[PDB]
């Protein structure tokens, strides 16, 4: 159940590219981590004025 | 061990940056 | 060769141009005792110069100083390397109203160093060949055809093709065997020892043949192209297509010199003419290769350096396109800075010891001389170092004041395990390392 | 593999570091406004792609989106600064270049003020003894643009060398 | 459409850079044991051993049981065999010198010499023919 | 420049130590070291444990 | 296993691994921001215990946490910024036995 | 360490240094890879604070950030700038030192025998070096790249008998008869 | 947050020593940084060396002619200008 | 030669050399203008250098 419901051979684009990374790969669940968005990624980094 | 020769001069340079009286 | 000994021409005048040739003192159009295949009088590609370059003056701008306008001596103080010209140079520097204010003298070492083709040449061989669309170069290779791997009909008996398998390039759906892939085109290496050189010995030229232009701003009222447009025309700069154009090394005000375009002219240099705003810079980094040998079997790339100029620094191709050379006191600024220490390193010995008595190398670091101009982007910088040096006042690892103990610090080995601890009033203080 | 990232903005512009084979000899109007806008993409495409991953790592990771765990949120409740050396901010280096140009500026009308002290002492209404062309014709574009700086007329040279007068 | 019209608009592999060899290669260690290259530039000779100096001796003459221990020159026509695996290294470029036998020392680092490689603490300044890395007391596999 | 504090340093291999390190004709560093504190066994070694620290 | 947290390549670059000329520890603590730090460490601890993990372990300080001076790297590596801090590390040096 | 004369901690030995304050040294090859290394750590500041300016509204969203993910300039700034500062404060020191002899030398020099030879007998003063600072000067050889036109050989270049030439548009054109060139054999 | 972003904003926009801004120290250097504003003219232009014209009288200590620019006063920020009046230059506006 | 004096020998740095470096000592004669100048390089040394003909085959 923890599992993807597919042949991870359709699946392989999140598991050689550098999507090794953003994916929560626990017990082959290839499902996406959190990922914040890009009006985030800007109003996370400048509010630190960084 | 100590080390006699030019003893000090550690502490005696590269003033940083010269402020604004050099 | 001399076939098609008739029909070539038609035996008759065209009734408008052609024309019979009067007689030796009639001035031809086009003609001259030498071989020009650029024939440029000076009303087509007229030089913007003091006077025409002739050979007897040694570079066509004022080698001594006219009395009627302000003198500005150079940034930095002068010295005449190897290849420099051993004449003063003074060039007028033009106000945006297309008036002539103050006269500005150059370097003798950047827009003194005289040509010599062969030297120029390995800056063009490498424009002529960085300039290349790499990546279009692809091929298809014999593996890459998708055929049969099979040969249908083993040639046992009668007259057939000694083939099969012919995915190979003699036949008209084949490929190479050793094809034109990017990744074995070499994209050269290019030293910044000779592009320095192949940039100074370039920006001479321009000045020799008297087509060197110096603004005090490259700056326009509105960001919009009919502004630089209408101050091309009031400078008479011909940004046209057929027209020579123009080569803005925009580097701002003479006091306010700025790496990063003025935005103004920026967005009105955008014109579809002739005319290619290049950065105000004849250095660039050393070139390096981190796939020297094969490391990245996957890289698409050219072989050779994997830091290439980029396509606005200043090159032979795009100085020699275009006619006239505009470069802002800004610049001037920055290219004096930039190859100083240049200069310097190159001098002979008996000459670099003669240096800080005659006030060449005056170090602000020390400082035996207030700060020279700087550019505001670096000036910027460096007064966010001023303003940091208070954070490394507690530490020890502050990059001012490098291992201020090694006065009072004692050493002694230790003979039980091979080490030098140091110890500072009986107390150790070597960080033993982490592996 | 290693391909030297820690060049990737430690150039001096943004066009530089960036190995661009595809170049050409001459890039047209838009293919350069194509170009400027390219190496700024790929530089800032570069950076919220690579800034997004820390954030979302990090914010993964059960801790600030800048990496500031437990400790570092208490210690700057208490107001003991976390951090050894405290880099200027965005504010600082966006001041700190906000000043300069502000010195320059007062420093242009400051000197476009003190040229015309000198430029108004060059009392030559007639052309020095530059305007010599022993050595070689003068260029006739020049002098229309050193015209101003007199009242005799210049550009009107003879057919022959000029004399001096 | 042009190359083969149908066989490049089905797909087969695409080739890619192809790696490259030890690029000290023919230094092979048949040459680094037997030989040594001594010379000044310009001369170089690969001197070796005696031929007959290991098997057989009781009874050969006297005065040729000896001739063996002589770091003779081999002949030259060898000399151009085996230095000619060296010399493949940039050819057509009709100013490097061949390969050398042995690693002089300069070359050695000249690798690490190279604008990319000054990042490198670590192999660097010579760390390879360095004396063995001294650890941690406590370092541990 | 990279190393703000002295970083103890390591004597050098055995093989140094015999021939340069503390070899008094080279005028090695440790050949001060070597002659005053080193060359000494420890103040209750015999004749055979002249070695052992 | 048809995921494998990494490739072999990075099974055998022990240099992203080992603690081998490469710092371990990201942030740099200030004066007040160390001597806030060793209030943490306890009474009867002593920097002649925790030891150093073997090879086959990573090398990563998650930084001053709950109990960090456990953590062999981040210790070694706080007990270093005291230094270039000028703090008093008044516990223990890695007592090598012989 | 070396790098300056405090001698490394390998005076282990013992190894005083006696004869000092012995040589006058103007640091010029010092003070030249001094402005060498000042420039880099100004030039490194620029990037450790390089902020987008995205003059294309494109990609403008970023306009208030830096150029550099905030870890790696947390490391660039340690990396190289703090480097680049210890090795631009070694050469501060490396002629901060040797100025203080040269301040010791030039005046128990000045005293001796004059203060007028003072700085002849401290000088570098080569015969030549008019060749390289005021060329203007220099005479007793010819080292112009244009050699045809040094004075002493301006005598080569042909001094046409130009004119202008109203009727083509103000052209300049030589009133030499061209001489008629070779044609067969 | 707005007091994190903001308790560490007001440090870098006077607390520097001086760095382009630094009201409280003293001319940082680049203030004193040799800048020709003509041959001859250096700070001033006004007479001759501006900031030791006034060291000549008795303001010597009270009279500084160099542009501390840290204190400078810095323009309002410069905004979009107001639409055009005129819908077809209004428009044509929006077309730039 | 160094002009090291009489007051507990301050000598100056680059006015004796072992090895057989010095500034250039000058012109011939005075009245003659020589036509070239060989500068020298970055280091002292003069610009002869030798090199070979075909230095891949060791010629
Ligand atoms: N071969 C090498 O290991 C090598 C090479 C270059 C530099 N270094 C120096 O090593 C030092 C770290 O000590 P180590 O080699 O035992 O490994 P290390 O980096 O693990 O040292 C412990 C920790 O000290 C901290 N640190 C290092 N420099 C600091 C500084 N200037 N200010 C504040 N904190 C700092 C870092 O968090 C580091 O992880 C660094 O300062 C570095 O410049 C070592």
């Amino acid at each position: 159940a923890r599992r993807v419901q597919c042949p991870t051979e359709w699946v392989h684009f999140r598991m050689h590219t550098k999507d090794k990374l953003k994916y929560d790969f626990q017990d082959l669940a290839f499902r996406k981590k959190f990922e914040y968005s890009y009006e985030d990624v800007v109003a996370n980094a400048k509010d630190m004025c960084s | 061990r100590n080390r006699t020769q030019h003893v000090l001069d550690w502490m005696n340079y590269d003033g940083n940056l010269p402020t604004h009286n050099s | 060769y001399d076939s098609r000994s008739s029909g070539v021409h038609d035996v008759a005048p065209r009734d408008g141009v052609d024309f019979m040739y009067e007689g030796p003192q009639q001035v031809l159009p086009g003609a001259h005792p030498l071989p020009l295949f650029h024939p440029d009088n000076s009303v087509t590609r007229p030089p913007v110069s003091p006077y025409l370059p002739s050979p007897q003056r040694p570079h066509p701008y004022f080698t001594t100083e006219l009395p009627e306008l302000p003198h500005f001596q150079t940034t930095r103080p002068i010295v005449y390397t190897v290849g420099t010209m051993k004449q003063r140079i003074v060039a007028p520097v033009f106000d945006l109203a297309n008036n002539v204010t103050h006269t500005r003298e150059l370097d003798p070492f950047i827009f003194g160093f005289y040509p010599e083709t062969e030297e120029m040449a390995k800056n063009l061989s490498y424009w002529l060949v960085r300039c290349q669309n790499f990546s279009s170069k692809w091929d298809y290779e014999n593996r890459e055809i998708w055929r049969k791997a099979k040969k249908n009909w083993p040639n046992t008996g009668m007259g057939m093709a000694r083939v099969g398998d012919r995915k190979n390039h003699a036949h008209p759906w084949g490929a190479h065997s050793k094809p034109v892939k990017p990744w074995n085109l070499l994209m050269p290496t290019m030293d910044v020892k000779t592009w320095s050189k192949s940039n100074r010995m370039l920006v001479t030229l321009k000045m020799l043949q008297g087509k060197l232009q110096i603004v005090e701003r490259l700056t326009l009222p509105e960001p919009t192209q009919e502004a630089y447009l209408q101050l091309c025309r009031t400078m008479g700069w011909d940004v046209r297509h057929k027209g020579g154009g123009a080569l803005f090394m925009d580097g701002g005000s003479r006091l306010t010199p700025s790496s990063e375009y003025d935005r103004a002219f920026f967005f009105g240099s955008f014109f579809n003419g002739r005319n290619k705003l290049v950065r105000p810079t004849l250095l660039c980094d050393e070139p390096y290769d981190y796939n020297r040998t094969s490391s990245k079997a996957r890289t698409k790339g050219p072989k050779g350096q994997k830091n290439p100029i980029p396509i606005n620094r200043f090159n032979a191709y795009d100085a020699l396109t275009h006619d006239t050379l505009i470069i802002t006191e800004g610049a001037l600024l920055q290219l004096e800075d930039e190859m100083y220490t240049h200069k310097l390193a190159m001098l002979p010995p008996h000459i670099r010891a003669q240096l800080p008595e005659r006030g060449f190398l005056d170090s602000e670091v020390l400082g035996d001389v207030p700060p020279a101009l700087q550019t505001v982007q670096m000036e910027a910088a460096a007064r966010t170092e001023e303003a940091e040096q208070a954070m490394y006042a507690p530490y020890y690892d502050n990059p001012y004041h490098p291992w201020q103990d090694e006065g009072e610090a004692s050493y002694a080995v230790d003979a039980v395990e091979g080490t030098v601890q140091r110890y500072i009033k009986s107390r150790k203080t070597s960080w033993a390392m982490l592996s | 593999g290693f391909t030297m990232k820690y060049k990737r903005g430690t150039g001096l512009w943004d066009e530089d570091h960036v190995n661009d084979f595809d170049a050409n000899k001459y890039l047209s109007a838009r293919s350069t406004m194509r170009w400027y806008y390219g190496m700024e993409r790929l530089q800032t495409r570069n950076n919220m792609n690579a800034r997004r991953a820390t954030q979302s790592y990090n914010n993964n990771m059960g801790l600030h989106h800048s990496g500031r765990g437990a400790f570092e949120r208490e210690l700057e409740r208490r107001g003991i600064q976390v951090d050894k050396y405290p880099l200027t901010t965005t504010t600082g280096a966006a001041r700190v270049a906000e000043m300069v140009l502000l010195r320059r500026q007062e420093l242009e009308a400051h000197a476009k003020k003190a040229m015309e002290s000198q430029r108004q002492a060059r009392r030559r209404d007639a052309p020095s003894e530059w305007y010599d062309e022993t050595e070689g014709p003068l260029n006739p574009r020049f002098l229309a643009s050193m015209q101003s700086n007199y009242t005799q007329v210049i550009t009107e040279l003879p057919s022959s060398p000029v004399t001096g007068r | 459409p042009k190359a083969g019209c149908e066989e490049i608009t089905r797909q087969g592999r695409r080739v890619v850079l192809k790696p490259q060899e030890y690029f000290a290669q023919h230094r092979m260690q048949v040459w680094q044991m037997r030989f040594k290259e001594m010379g000044p530039p310009f001369s170089r000779v690969w001197v070796a051993l005696g031929g007959k100096m290991r098997r057989r001796r009781i009874g050969r003459q006297i005065d040729v049981k000896d001739m063996r221990y002589y770091w003779r020159p081999i002949e030259p026509q060898y000399q151009r065999l085996y230095m000619s695996r060296l010399r493949i290294k940039d050819h057509s470029n009709k100013r490097v010198q061949p390969m050398r036998l042995r690693a002089t020392n300069n070359d050695i680092g000249q690798a690490s010499s190279l604008k990319e490689w000054e990042r490198s603490s670590d192999r660097k300044y010579g760390a390879a023919l360095a004396p063995p890395k001294k650890r941690d007391f406590e370092f541990r596999v | 420049e990279e190393f703000p504090t002295f970083m103890e340093q390591e004597l050098p291999e055995r093989k140094g130590l015999e021939n340069f390190a503390t070899n008094s004709r080279k005028r090695g560093w440790l050949a001060q070291w070597y002659e005053d504190e080193s060359r000494y066994a420890h103040p209750g070694a015999g004749r055979r444990t002249a070695h052992y620290i | 296993s048809t995921y494998n947290e990494k490739s072999w390549l990075e099974k055998a670059r022990w240099g992203a691994f080992t603690k081998g000329s490469r710092p371990v520890m990201r942030q740099r603590y200030s004066a007040a921001a160390l001597k806030e730090a060793l209030e943490m460490v306890p009474e009867g601890f002593e920097t002649c215990d925790v030891p150093r993990p073997p090879q086959r372990i990573r090398a990563q300080s998650e930084g001053v946490v709950g109990r960090w001076y456990t953590n062999y790297w981040t210790l070694h590596s706080v007990r270093y910024q005291c230094q270039l801090a000028g703090v008093e590390w008044q516990f223990g040096e890695r007592q090598r036995p012989r | 360490s070396g790098a300056v004369g405090r001698g490394s901690f390998h005076s282990v030995v013992a190894g005083a240094n006696p004869r000092r304050i012995p040589t006058y040294y103007n640091s010029a090859y010092e003070l030249i890879q001094l402005h060498r290394a000042h420039r880099e750590v100004t030039r490194n500041f620029l990037v450790r604070d390089k902020v987008f300016d995205n003059k294309f509204p494109g990609c403008s969203l970023a306009n208030g950030l830096f150029k550099m993910v905030p870890n790696k300039r947390g490391n660039f700034h340690t990396r190289e700038l703090t480097e680049s500062i210890r090795h631009r404060t070694i050469w501060g020191q490396r002629i901060q030192q040797q100025r203080t002899i040269n301040a010791a030398i030039l005046e128990d020099a000045t005293k001796v025998l004059s203060p007028a030879q003072m700085e002849d007998r401290f000088s570098y003063r080569t015969p030549d070096a008019a060749a390289y600072f005021s060329p203007q000067e220099y005479t007793a050889a010819n080292n112009w790249p244009n050699y045809w036109q040094h004075p002493t050989e301006k005598h080569v270049v042909p001094k046409p008998r130009w004119r202008r030439e109203p009727e083509l548009g103000g052209i300049t054109r030589v009133r030499d008869a061209v001489a008629t060139p070779i044609a067969d054999y | 947050q707005q007091y994190m972003a903001e308790r560490r904003n007001v440090e870098e926009y006077y607390k520097w020593p001086g760095s382009s801004t630094g009201s409280a120290e003293s001319a940082s250097v680049y203030d004193h940084t040799v800048v020709e504003l003509a041959p001859g003219v250096y700070s001033g232009h006004r007479g001759t060396s501006a900031i030791e014209s006034n060291c000549v009288d008795d303001s010597n200590d009270g009279a500084h002619g160099v542009v501390q620019a840290a204190r400078l006063p810095v323009p309002p920020p410069k905004t979009r200008p107001p639409p055009p009046r005129n819908p077809l230059e209004h428009i044509k506006y929006q077309q730039r | 030669s160094a002009s090291p004096d009489a007051p507990a020998y301050y000598a100056v740095a680059g006015r004796d050399s072992a090895v057989g470096y010095a500034p250039p000592l000058g012109p011939a004669d005075p009245v003659d203008v020589i036509p070239f100048f060989v500068h020298r390089s970055s280091n002292g040394h003069l610009p002869g250098k030798v090199y070979s003909m075909n230095a891949k085959t060791l010629m």
